[PDB]
Formats: structure tokens, C-alpha cells, sequence
């Protein structure tokens, strides 16, 4: 049904760069605002980044800002994000989380439906 | 931040005591919502569709004719037949020709004619019904946040974010709770049906283009038309208003197919609307919708945030918004994080008292960048004054003229009311609605007299009212006594008024 | 203004077990844009509760969550073995990192 | 010898001095024409054919319905098509039924129905245009002369004798010169195209039955019709008229045809005139024909016959007729020849000076038979008298008594020409002229008025006249003024009179 | 659920005091009850069938003769005789013809003739009686209760369910007493024998049509006629209407039958009305049935059950009825069973206080299944409303708009029952009746008064109606007193508002 | 084209009777009068007899009458002529001839065609 | 009554003879029903003049005729030798025997 599946996830060398990708499928992904989130390995998830329903707005936690960019493109139904400027603290499993921020009515900042995840050292 | 700079746009000061206030989103206009401790929110309607079209009737402008017959019969016989007049799909007309020796035939003398021509249409207009239900509203609210100046451009590109949200009114669903992140939610009780009365407006289509007429004009317009049922080859009703048929001196008779008649409905098409077509919905504008704001869950969102201290700095001058009201854009220069924008205005800055008053009422820096943006928006007091952004020494000042006196503000408060309820009529009465039986009194008196008004002087135009009107002001000027004199004098200045409105 | 989890709970199969979240006022007090998320390891976050109460279908009804004050709790009655995992919060925050996590509490079943 | 004992007779008197005399020959009625010296002839017309018919128009009185089908649209849509309303030789109508959610679609009130009818006719009724040429009056002429009674039988049986000659007269041949041999001939000079006037005058045929109506009557009846043009499937134009809709209270729509209206139209000819057809000719009565007669070739046949000088036995009793004149039929007993019938009648024997008049004006023995006989009519002085046969003593002397007095004759003959004024009008001028200046000026002042009676009272029945006419004398015999008084009393008194010369 | 959108309904409430009220069932049109404490009960008259006809007259409009024969006696001789004169099924006239020399006998003038002509009918019409017993009033109520929209379907289907009872009174039984499981028993009083008057209406029958026609009407038709009983080849009584004698201008005397006449009594067949054969019993409608409402035993199903408590869908959009009026159709997701429906109208979601009228007055679900749909009705006040159904946050609410004002609502209750006084008369009266000494007299007035205008005015159409009120009306206006003046005023308003009642 | 055809001609015993029949085609025989004459071998014509357009007059030659009866068939086209009391007077040729005496209008008591005739002793 | 005739007469072909016929005034001196009959010998009668001046269609204009009192006469002017043959005059007269006839004259050609 609703599936999410990312890729170029894999090894860098620290202080260079990556070009992440998730792929959309089943719903409507330009009607949705699809958000990043990682996990280091045997620790806590942390929401990364998000984008809004057309990628006029972006937005980032105040550890990764200035630092990586999250971008979309709606006609091929997939979602991008851009390393830069890497370090070992970005060694973590970047989840394609799909998010209901800011749809119509009512929402409250969940996200239905993620993704298998990417490894990045 | 929408709503800026748009020339139509509307303040509603929600009053303490009571969390709710009554709006008429106009197609076109705006209106921007500030509360005595709620963020600021402007709203506007973008877009109305309808959704479910029904055909009502099919008028032809293009009509051909093609096989040309004529019977005729002699004087003191019968009629003539042709036999095509058993044919619906052919236009006959009799008549009475001269008869004699030189035509072949006894008597002298009114024989009778028939002739046909085989009635076709090369292209037609269609009107489509449109019920109250099945039309949605959009609406627009963006709240005078944490943007910039930099995100106003393409307005129409309804996009969901932190500052902005959108709704979604249907008389199924007229009651949208809209929720903007951060900023709590805006509560809707919308009126999709007391709109621009859809149900006398058909959907007139033609060529491509299509337009919003009055089902009277719809139903009153000659022209060879066939039902909406009417599926496969068309059966045209009055094709005799596209064929004239003329009889030669006393001798034939010839028949004539008119010309395209599409420049002369778009001629007829005068006070109607354009509209558009999405591929099924009807997408259009210049409607209204009445809604009720309710500020409950509307509270402002960095309250408990420290004070900027930094250096701030002026990216753009202040300009002045088409209503004595002026537009701020700074940058700042601190990697605080979040924090509420130091900014006011003050006639001296010695005893820097706050003057005037402020738009966003709760400017705030969003971002930890070192270098990021952020705008503002103030009502300065009428003369001279200084825009004072930052708390310490390294604060910045722009000085700040604003002409608008105080009974010229008045002025045009009453010239723009004056000229809501000549579009709106009683609905006006709506706008600055928080209740009251003032109002209630008053709109009711307006309902009464509009109605009278309506049956009066319903179908007339912009010159036809001026005449009536100027008539009527002789005919009060100018009279024995002052009660007929008062009403007629009335009656012609609302109907100068009416026209001169929307001529200005 | 990041939230604070326990690090781990143990309970037994049949009993309910309150795993709790606290943040400060950038993101709880204030909003009830909170949802509990939990992970199998090696699997995808699946969320249980958003806001504060509600439950999406597919959910069983042992989760429950509810907000008081600076802590908001989410109980799940009825323990099964399944139950393992890591628990995650989630919020708005009025700052930077518009959406802030809890620390991760490792659930585990005795 | 025709005319005798047809109680609608005429005598016309050969005047001294100009050798033609003005006639007119009704249909239905006859006349006798007698000059100083010539044999009488009795004239009457006998028929009226119209030979090339044109059918102008056939009615629809036995229509019938068979194919039924109803199509339903909802409230706020377009209209029902149910694709029969392009097909003529349905009949159709658009009604508003209710609808609702009841009856199958969204909203509630008045959707669109139209019920469509397959339309049929049984039994229709045709008419035929008239024209003025193309007609033949036929006239038959007897001569008071030899033949007896014993041919008189079986009239309308127009066979030619020495005695009977026929003449067709026709617009194309209006002045036969009819030769009656022996007698010499008779001149007709008549007017064809100036009878009945056929002109706004058609042939009704319906089922078997046929009438002479009027066009205004035959243009003005309601049913369904088709052009005389029409062959093969015809279009019924008001198939309406006999096809009715009725909606069930909101719900439904039924379809009834009417009945035969065969009786209603029987009903409707009421001043009509039954006619007959001789398979392709319109053969009728009940006209009228003027002629001019000239007898200038008209003689005495045996002005050198020797009377006869033998025994004369009557056959039969001598009769009035019902004109106050007898009948005399004899057998002769001699053999000698044709020869003179002595016949008078005298008030006394003794000096028997004949008195009185004879009608035949030649009685004759034509056969040299030993027995043979001859009738001949004879026009007895009122009071007593004798009819006297013969010249010696074996003649036969009969006496008789005649009741009809001088003012009782005047009386009747006034009442004569009165009808006879009712029936034709100013052509009643016409019967007894001779010329003259006082019969032209009356004849003109006839016409005059006649035609101002026309044109105000042209359509008025026996009863409508009758009440026009009582109302006409009481706004005359009580008015202030005797001009208009005179002139209400003239026209009430000629209305009665025209409604009771027709009654009685 | 019937009696929703038949645009012929009205509505009773039951006043606070008693447990009756009166009603008039109108064929063709419907009431719904709904008192203060008891279910909503929609009450209609569907058939009314009469069962035993006994035939009083059967009339011939398709006469035929078939033995033609004459008789001819001379002058001065005895009468003809054709030994039919003496037969019954022959019809004969005598009249006097010319006889003379010619025809074959002695005499001249006025022989006497005899025709007759075997008569025969071939399409006869009949006419039957209706006693006031013998006739069953058919009834049908449903109820207000938790049946969704889907069965209103196919109405005339009588059967019967829960919610639907069928009664079927009769002048023998006319108290039946409904039976509708859970709501109690409905209890009916009616008036049998008092209803369309049909003591003075037969059943005429012609060719397989069939209507209900007057006494005087039917008794004054001049046909051929024989009462009922005749069995076998009757004897016709008026033959002399069917058959006509011409005779030739002075010679013959001809028979012709008349035409079918049956067109000419379907136009005499102007104010009837149709009526159909269920094979023999003659169902009919336009009647009307006084009953009493019995409400005792009728009460509330739905007093024991909780508020349903799920979340409520709109199955269709709620659409309005022509009579101010809004129907709702809601689908329940809860799965609990048998509970109330929350449903009510606010014209504000803050304070949502009810307003308006609930028409269904206990809305309930009945199902235990997951999705269950049912429909209401509700009564709106004028103006802006919201349909909120549910009761905690997952409502689900539709915008809603109503154009009948009060003063407009008041004045159609007034020409609503100016239209019932004109159809009913004095049992006008009672449909509103609870007793009361009032409504008694007024009826009693309106009773004598209607006596009067029916014994002055009784036997005129719709344009006489229309001539006689303007008179009235202008001897009215221009008259010297206002006594006379008031009474013409009074009558002709009266005959002008009757003519326009029906002829709109 | 019009033709006249006489029949029942002979040698007949002088005394007795004899019933000649005269055949008429092409013109029609109901609207004409039909006349009967008659010549000795050697002597002059003599008109003997006529009838009416339908037989209801006859006229005879005051030299054959009382004794010859002329007839008419109209239905058949046909004209008879009855012999009796024949003398040796009545030896002559029987022509049957078309006679306009009564038709219309002018007539001038001409015969226009005449049959073959037939021979009588 | 009878119609009294020449008994013969005679001319050269080429040439004019008038043959005349007189009667009474039962038949002639009143009437112009006179007939003029050539008949050929053992050929029926034919007929020339039928109006005591009128010419049946299909007759030759060489005949002609006259009246003149008790008299009529009959003139072929440029003579046949083929007009060899009886010719006779028929009148209507006012008596018995409706027809008479001439006597009959035979014309001769030398």
C-alpha cells in the first residue's frame, strides 16, 4: 500500500558529502509534508528535517542546520536530502517519515507511515 | 503574511469580552484579525469551485441550413405540403405568392408556398445548473509571524506552512477547525449557502469561455435551443430565430441562415461574470462568505521568549501599505535562538513611550542563524514619529511620516462601508459583527428596505440608475411637501450612490 | 528543551506498565501535538498515540495516552511478550528543532 | 306539362311589346311561361353538377392513440426529452410533476414530464373547393301541348320528346338556343357564374355522406388536419384538439383521446345542405339560376290545323290544382288527325264568350288514332263557370266553381313574392322583369340595402334573429325621435319577417 | 414516510388539552399529525372503490336503422299506414307530400306519406347508481419514526410494515382502529356516509371510460334512452334524437341516423371527473373523508433509549420541501443498537440553543448493525441555521438556509385554506378543529351562507363565474348605499376568488 | 368507328310477323334517338318509325302505324322493330338509322349514320 | 304532306343542276329542318345537308342549299360523273308520319 523507500545510504568519509533519496508510492505525496528523522545506532531518534506540501518552506533541528538540505520533487513522487559539511555525529539510519504537519483542519504533528532506512557513517 | 499591500483590505479589532467575531470573506478583498492578545491573522477567500454541473439547455449561435425545397399550389386549392414539414429537423415557413397563367395555372391570384431547409448547428453554448451544496470554499489565513518579506510571492500557490493554513468550507462541512502549529487553531462557523445566491446563476459556456449568468437572462434569450436530456442528434426547438425566410416581390421565397451571434450574446453578456474550468469544476471568484471566527485556541506563540540582544538592521525601507500603515523588514545579527523582537514607535526618544500601535504584536526571531530576517508591520499615529527596533545602544531608528489625519481616516472608513454594503447589501451589516441589538436593528431595517429596493429598481443599470436617481432628486427638490420630498430625495441619492460606487 | 524518557521499564506479561514523558514549556505544557512512537530493533517506528489521546485504526486500544502539566504519560494495559522495543515521545517545540524527541525508554517484558 | 301540381309554381306573363322576359329558375321550385301567342312552355331547373373538385383540407374525427411513453426529469435540471418530441406524428406536452426523495433523486419540487403519444387517424372528412366555371346547370322545358297526363311520371327522368327538350347550360355555354321541335325553339340567355355562389362555398364529404358548407365554417372548425397536398401518411396539424392530458394531482400524466365527433360535426351543419356525388360530380338541388328567355322562335306548332269534329269523352274528372286552376285530360273519338281541341269555358252557355284563361293555350290532337287522348289546363274566372269540349251538340259541358277571389289572389301572390324576396334577395327583382327604369331603381335600392343587411346581421340564426328583431321594434315603437323609431320598426319587422319566411 | 414532498400537505398540532382533532382526508392531497407528546403520523387517502352499481339508464349515441319502407296516400284519401306504426322498434314520421296527376292519382294537393325505419343501437352508454353505502374509504398513515428515505418508493404500493398500516372503512365500519406495532394504535372516526355527496352522482360508462357524473346532468341528456332492467334487444324510448326525417322539396321523405355522438357528450363531459374499473368495483378519487384522530393509544416509541453516541454521517445532502421544510438522512458508525438520534438546529455553535421544530420529534436508530441509515425532518426557522446532529466533537453539522419569512408563511396558510374553503365548503372547517365555540358558529355561518350561494349560483363554469363577479363588482363600487354595496362587493370577491382558485 | 348492324331480314310469309333487331357500337346509344325507315325495291325512302332516348316515346309513319311497335334496349345497345299484320305494302329494305331528333340545344331531325338494312317481304 | 320531287334530272360533268324540293306547309313553308339524302344505288342514304344550308363535316362544299317559300332546292355546282344516284328531301312535318320524304329524283350524268 503506502510505501516509502529510500536510498543512497552507504559509507563517506568524514567532512565530505551525500545525496539521500526517498521514493514515494500509493498516496499522494505532493499533498503531503514528508519529514527526516535518524537514528544513531543504539540511541534515540531525532527529528531532523522537514519540508512543506510543494517545498516552499523548510525546516531543520538546531543541530543539523546550515548543514544539510532537505528538497522534494513532486512529479516523480520523491523526496531528496543533502549532506554537507559531514561528521562522525551524523553516523546514523535516516528514516522517510511522512508527516501530517500542516494539511487542512486539524493536525498534530505525527508522522503515519516511514520508511526501511538508509545507513550513513 | 498575505493580505499585504492589496489595496482591498479590511482590520477587524476583535473586543474584549467575547472570543468571536463575524467576517464576510469577500472574493478579491481581505481582512487581517488581531485580538488583545492574539497573534495576528489575516484571512482571505481564494478560490470557490462548483463541483456538480447539471446541463439545462443548449442554445445555438452557429446554425446552418442545407437542403432547400419549396411546394406551392395554385389559388382556390389546398395548401402546399413538401412533405418535409413532418420533418423536425427542417425549418418550414407558409406563405401566399402570386399565382397565374405566366406560373402555370388556372386562376390569378394569392396561391399558397411552403418552403423548408434542413436545420443544422455548427456550434453551441450550454448552460449548466449550480446547487447551493456541492461548491467548496478555500480559504487562505497566514498569521504575522516569524516570515519575511519573501514569502507573499505567488499568492495563489495555496501552500501549507508553520504561518500559513487553509480551509476548506462546503455547506456539508461548513465548520473547519483550522489549526496553524505554534499558534494554536482559528474555530470557522461558515455560511456556504448565504453566498452569491447560486441558485439563480447558471454556468454559461461558450467557445471555451465560460461566464456566470442570471438564470432570467439564461431563460429569456431567443435563440434555437434543445433541452440538456437531449442526447445524440439534437432536436432544436425555435430554429425560426436563426432562419429568415423572404419572399422575392410576389413571386419566390428565399431562405437565409444569420450570422454567429457569438459577439452579440457577448454583447448580451454585460453585468455577467467570467468564470473558469478546472476540467469538471466550476473555479470562480468574485463571491462572499459570511464565516464566524472563533479565537479560543488562537493565543500567541513565543510569550515566554527573552528579549533579541543584538545588533538589529534595516533590510528594506519601511514602506507605507495603502492604509496609513507601514511595513517593517530588519535582520538580525545575533545567534540567540528564538526571540521576542524589541520593536515600537515613539514621537520622542528620550521618553520613548510606545505610540500608535503594532500590526504583528508579537514579533519574534525564529531562527539561531547568525545572519536571518524577520518581518513587521505598525499603525503609526498621524505626523511624524521614529520606527525603534533593538533595546540596548546599538538599536536602529528610521524616521516616519504618516499623513492620515484623523477625520480623513473616518472618512475613509465610511466611504469603504458605504461601499461594502452597496456590494453586499445587508450582509455588510456582518462585518464588524460581535453581536448587539443595535446591529441586529439596524440590519433588519436594511433587510426590509433592500427587499423594497429590489422590487423597485431590481433590473436596472448603471445609466438607467443615474437618470431615475437624478429624477428622483428633482422630484424631491422640487416638491409641495417635505415627507415625499425627504423619501424621494433619498431614493435618488442611494441610486446615484449605487452607481457612481462601482463607476469609482 | 529536548525531552527526558526513562531509560528502561520492566514489567510482566498481564499488568500495565505507565511509561511517562517530560519536557519543558517550549513543547508540553502548551500543546497537546504529542505522539508516542515505538521501534522493534531493526524496524521502523510505528506510531501508537498522537495527539495526547487519539489512536490511529490499526492500533490495539492498550495504549492509552493522557497530559498533565510538564509530564505526559502513556499506559499500555494487558503486557504482552511482543511489547518489547524502544518507546519514543514526540513534540512541538516553540524553537528551533520544531519537532523534539524523548531520550528513548527500552521497554522490557519479565 | 311538367309543373303541374307542384304547389311551388309560377306564371309569367308574355308581355306585348319586346319578345324576351327575366327569369329566374330556383332549384326546387318551377315555372310556367305563357305569351299572347305562343305555346306554353313550363321551365325548371333540374340539376346542379360540379364536376372538378379540389381537395383543400381533411379533418380528423375518429383519432386514435398507441404507442405511450412518459420521461421524468428532477427539480433544478434541464427538461425531459423522451426523443418523441422530434418524431410529428407524436403528440406531446410538458408538465411539472413532484419530486422528491421519494420519487427517486435529490431535491424536492416541480421536476419536468412530458408524455408522447403515437397519433392515428380512423375515419377523416374531407372538403372540396367549388369553383364558379366548371359547373353545369341543367334545365328541363315542357310544352303545354299534345302528350297527356301519363307523362308527368317519374320525373327527373330527363328524357328529350317532341314535347321535352333538356338544356346543360355552363359558364363556357350559358346561352343554348334550345330547339323544341315543331314549337320552333327557346333562347336561354342565363348567368351561370351569378347563382348560389360557390365562390365561399365548399363540398363536405364525410363517411359516405355529403353537405355544401361554407368556407368560413370549414376554415373555422377545430380538429386535427391535414393539407389537401397531403399523399400517402398524413401530418396532422391540431392534433391537440382531439388528444387531452391530464396529470394525476402532481404525480403522474394520462394520455386520452377523444371521441368520434362525427355527431358533434352533424351537430355543427345545422344551415348546411345535404348534396350527393355521381362517383366523381357533385351533383345537388337547392340553388338557383337566372335566365333570360327569348322567344322570338317560339310559334304556335299548328296554327293551320282544322279543329276537330268529333265525339270528345273526358277520361278523367277535371282537377284543381292547388294554384286555383283545373286540369282537363280528353279521349277523342275521331280519326281524322292532328286538328284543333275546341275547349273554352263561358259563364253562361247561351252567349258563350269565353272568360277566364287557357293555360295550354293550343289544345291539339297530334295522333290520327281513333282513340287518343291529350290533357290540357285551363285558368277558370272565380265564381261558377262551365268547361266546355268541344262545338256541336256531342260535346261535354262540366260545371265548376273556383273559390278564389280577386283580393284572396292578390293576397297569395303577395306572400309569393315575398318568400320569394327572403330566399333570394334583390335577384327576386329579376323574376317578373321585362326592364323598365322602377324595377332597376328597386332592384338597386335592394342591392344597397341588402348588402348593409348582410354586413350587420350576416350571421345570425332563426332564434338570434328572431330576439335581435323583438329588441329592434322595442327600441323603435318607444323612442324619442320617429326617424330613428321608423328606421328600428323597418329592420326589427324585416328580421321577424326573414326568421318567419323561412319557420313557416 | 409518506406525505414528504406531495406539495399538497398540511400539517396539525394537536392543542395542549384533549386527544382529538379532526381532519379532512382530501383524495389526492395529505396531512401529517404531530401533537405535542405523539409521533409524527402522516395521513393520506389513497383509493376509494365503490362495490355494487346498480344501472338506472342506459343511453344510445351509435344509433342505426335498418328496414326502410314508405306508405303514400293521395288527396281526399285515407292515411298511410305501413303496418310499423304499430311496432315498437321502428320510428316513424308522417308528413304530407304534393301529389297530383303525375304522381298517380286523381286529386291535387297535400297526400299524405309515412316512413319508418327499423332503429338499432350499436354502442350504448351506461349509467349506474351509487348508494352512500357499499363504498370503501382506503387510508394509508405511516410514521415519523426511524425508516430511512428508500421507502417512500412506488406510493399506491400498498404494503403494509411496522411503520405503515393500511385501514379500510366503510359507512358499515367506520371506526377502525390503526395498528402500528411499537407506537401504540392510531384511532379513526370518520364520516362515511358524509363525504363527496354521492347520492346525486352517477357512474357513467362509455366504451371503456368511466366517470362521475351529476344526476341532472345524466337525466338531461336527450338520447335514446331505456332503463336499466331492459335485458335482452331493449326498448329505446328517444329515438327521434338520433334519427332525422328530410324530405325531397316536395315529393319524398329520407331517414338518416345521426352520427356516433360520442365526441359530443365527451365535450358535454366538461366539469365530470374520470374513474377507473378494478373489474367491477368502481375505484375512483378527488373524494374527500372527514375523520377524528384518535391519539390516545398513539405515544412515543423512543422515550427509553440513550443517546446514540458514535459519529453520525450525512448519506445524502438534506434538501428543502415546498413547504419550508428540510429533510435529513444520517448514517450511524456505532455499533451499541437501538438508541436516540441527537439531532437538533441552532443558528450559533457557541450557545447552541435549539431552534426551529423538530417534525420527527423523536428521531431513533433501530439497528444494531454497524452502518444504519436513517432520515428525519425538521422545520427550520427563516434565515441562516446550522443541522448539527451528534453530540460530542465528532458531529457532523450542514449549513442551512430558509426563504420563508413569517409574514409570507402566514399569508400561504391563508390562501391554503381559502383554497380548502373553496374545494370543501363549510367542511372547511373541519381540519383545524379541536371543538370550540368559534369554530362551531363560524361554520354554521359559513354553512347557511354556502347554502345560499349554492341555491343562487350553484349551476355556472369557471367564465360565467368570472362575468357575473365583474358585475358584481361594478355594481358594487358604483352603487348609492353600502349596504347592496358591501353585498356585491362580498360576492363578486367571492365568485372571482373561486374561479381563480381552480384556474390557478 | 360508328357502325350500325341490322339483323332478323328474310323472306317472310305475307300476313304473319316478324321482330327485327338493329346492333349499334361506338357511339352511345343511350343519349340518341333511334329511328326506324324503310324502301320498297325501286321506290322512295319512307321514314317509318323513332324512339325516344330511352324508349319512352315512339313515333310512327301514318302508313305503318297501329301495326308496328318499335323498341329499344339500351342495356345491350340494340333497337327492335315488331312486325304485324305485314301486306305485301311492307316489301321494302329496313334501314336503321342514328337520328339527332331530340338531343340538346339545335337539332334538325337528320339521320347521321345508317345501319346496313335488312330485306322484308 | 308528302314532299313532291322532279321526276329526274340530267347534266354533263363539270356543270351545275339544282335539284329543288316543294311541299306544304305542314313541313316546309315554317321550318328549317330539311335534309338532303344522295343515295347510291343498293347503298344506304348519305347525308349532305342537314340545315336546309348546313354541311356535316367529311362532305365535299360542291353541295349546297336553299329555301324559299313553299320550296328548297339543292345545287352541285361542278358535277361528278360519280354522283350518279337517288337523291332526297326529308322534312319535319306538323301531322302524322313526323318525317316525309320526297318522291325521290334520279340524277342522271351525260
Amino acid at each position: 500500500e503506502v510505501h516509502l523507500l529510500e536510498s543512497g545510504g552507504g559509507l563517506v568519509q568524514p567532512g565530505g558529502s551525500l545525496r539521500l533519496s526517498c521514493a514515494a508510492s500509493g498516496f499522494t505525496f505532493d499533498t503531503y509534508a514528508m519529514s527526516w528523522v535518524r537514528q544513531p545506532p543504539g540511541k534515540g531518534l531525532e527529528w531532523v528535517s522537514a519540508i512543506s506540501t510543494g517545498g516552499g518552506s523548510k525546516y531543520y533541528a538546531d543541530s543539523v542546520k546550515g548543514r544539510l538540505t532537505i528538497s522534494r520533487d513532486n512529479s516523480q513522487n520523491t523526496l531528496y536530502l543533502q549532506m554537507s559539511s559531514l561528521r562522525a555525529d551524523d553516523t546514523a539510519v535516516y528514516y522517510c517519515a511522512r508527516s501530517d504537519f500542516w494539511r487542512s483542519g486539524r493536525y498534530y504533528y505525527y508522522m503515519d507511515v516511514w520508511g526501511r532506512g538508509t545507513t550513513v557513517t | 503574511i498575505r493580505c499585504i499591500g492589496v489595496s482591498n483590505r479590511d482590520f477587524v479589532e476583535g473586543m474584549s469580552g467575547g472570543t468571536w467575531v463575524d467576517v464576510v470573506l469577500e472574493h478579491g478583498g481581505c481582512v487581517t484579525v488581531m485580538a488583545q492578545d492574539k497573534p495576528t491573522v489575516d484571512i482571505e477567500l481564494v478560490t470557490t469551485t462548483v463541483s456538480n454541473m447539471a446541463e439545462v439547455r443548449s442554445y445555438c449561435y452557429e446554425a446552418s441550413i442545407s437542403d432547400m425545397a419549396s411546394d406551392s399550389r395554385c389559388p382556390t386549392q389546398g395548401e402546399a405540403y413538401l412533405d418535409k414539414q413532418s420533418d423536425t429537423q427542417y425549418v418550414c415557413k407558409r406563405t401566399l405568392v402570386d399565382r397565374g397563367w405566366g406560373n402555370g395555372c388556372g386562376l390569378f391570384g394569392k396561391g399558397s408556398l411552403v418552403t423548408c431547409a434542413k436545420f443544422a448547428c455548427s456550434k453551441k453554448m450550454t448552460g449548466k445548473s449550480i446547487q447551493p451544496e456541492n461548491l467548496e470554499y478555500r480559504i487562505m489565513l497566514s498569521v504575522h509571524g516569524s516570515q519575511h518579506s519573501g514569502m507573499i510571492v505567488n499568492d495563489t500557490g495555496h501552500e501549507t506552512d508553520e504561518n500559513r493554513a487553509k480551509v476548506e468550507i462546503t455547506p456539508n462541512s461548513p465548520r473547519a477547525e483550522a489549526t496553524l502549529g505554534g499558534f494554536g487553531s482559528l474555530g470557522l462557523d461558515c455560511e456556504p449557502r448565504t453566498g452569491l445566491d447560486f441558485s439563480d446563476l447558471y454556468y454559461l459556456t461558450m467557445n471555451n469561455k465560460h461566464w456566470l449568468v442570471h438564470k432570467e437572462w439564461f431563460h429569456d434569450i431567443p435563440l434555437p435551443w434543445h433541452a440538456g436530456a437531449d442526447t445524440g442528434t439534437p432536436h432544436w426547438n425555435n430554429k425560426e430565430a436563426l432562419v429568415e425566410f423572404k419572399d422575392a416581390h410576389a413571386k419566390r421565397q428565399t431562405v437565409v441562415v444569420l450570422g454567429s451571434q457569438e459577439g452579440a450574446v457577448h454583447t448580451a453578456l454585460a453585468g455577467a461574470l467570467e468564470a473558469e474550468m478546472d476540467g469538471a469544476k466550476g473555479r470562480l471568484s468574485s463571491g462572499h462568505l459570511k464565516c464566524r471566527l472563533k479565537m479560543d485556541k488562537l493565543r500567541l506563540k513565543g510569550v515566554s521568549y527573552s528579549l533579541c540582544t543584538a545588533a538589529f538592521t534595516f533590510t528594506k525601507i519601511p514602506a507605507e501599505t495603502l492604509h496609513g500603515t507601514v511595513t517593517v523588514e530588519v535582520q538580525y545579527a545575533g545567534t540567540d535562538g528564538p526571540c521576542k523582537v524589541p520593536a515600537q514607535m515613539a514621537v520622542d526618544m528620550q521618553t520613548l513611550t510606545p505610540v500608535g500601535r503594532l500590526i504583528t504584536a508579537n514579533p519574534v526571531i525564529t531562527e539561531s542563524t547568525e545572519n536571518s530576517k524577520m518581518m513587521l508591520e505598525l499603525d503609526p499615529p498621524f505626523g511624524d514619529s521614529y520606527i525603534v527596533i533593538g533595546v540596548g545602544e546599538k538599536k536602529i531608528t528610521h524616521h516616519w511620516h504618516r499623513s492620515g489625519s484623523t477625520i480623513g481616516k473616518a472618512f475613509e472608513a465610511t466611504v469603504r462601508g458605504a461601499k461594502r454594503m452597496a456590494v453586499l447589501g445587508d450582509t455588510a451589516w456582518d462585518f464588524g459583527s460581535v453581536g448587539g441589538a443595535l446591529n441586529s436593528l439596524g440590519k433588519g431595517i436594511h433587510q426590509i428596505f433592500g427587499a423594497a429596493f429590489k422590487s423597485l429598481f431590481g433590473g436596472m443599470s448603471w445609466f438607467s440608475q443615474i437618470l431615475i436617481g437624478t429624477l428622483l432628486m428633482w422630484l424631491g427638490l422640487n416638491t409641495k411637501n417635505g415627507s415625499i420630498s425627504l423619501m424621494c430625495l433619498a431614493l435618488g441619492g442611494v441610486l446615484i450612490f449605487l452607481s457612481t460606487a462601482v463607476s469609482a | 528543551s529536548a525531552l527526558t524518557q526513562p531509560a528502561s521499564v520492566s514489567a510482566s506479561p498481564g499488568q500495565s506498565i505507565t511509561i511517562s514523558c517530560t519536557g519543558t514549556h517550549f513543547d508540553i505544557v502548551d500543546y497537546d501535538y504529542l505522539s508516542w512512537y515505538q521501534q522493534h530493533p531493526g524496524n521502523a517506528p510505528k506510531l501508537l498515540i498522537y495527539g495526547v489521546s487519539n489512536r490511529p485504526s490499526g492500533v490495539s486500544s492498550r495504549f492509552s495516552g493522557s497530559k498533565s502539566g510538564n509530564t505526559a504519560s502513556l499506559t499500555i494495559s494487558g503486557l504482552q511478550a511482543e511489547d518489547e522495543g524502544d518507546y519514543y515521545c514526540s513534540s512541538y517545540s516553540i524553537s528551533s528543532t520544531l519537532l523534539v524527541f524523548g531520550g528513548g525508554t527500552k521497554l522490557s517484558v519479565v
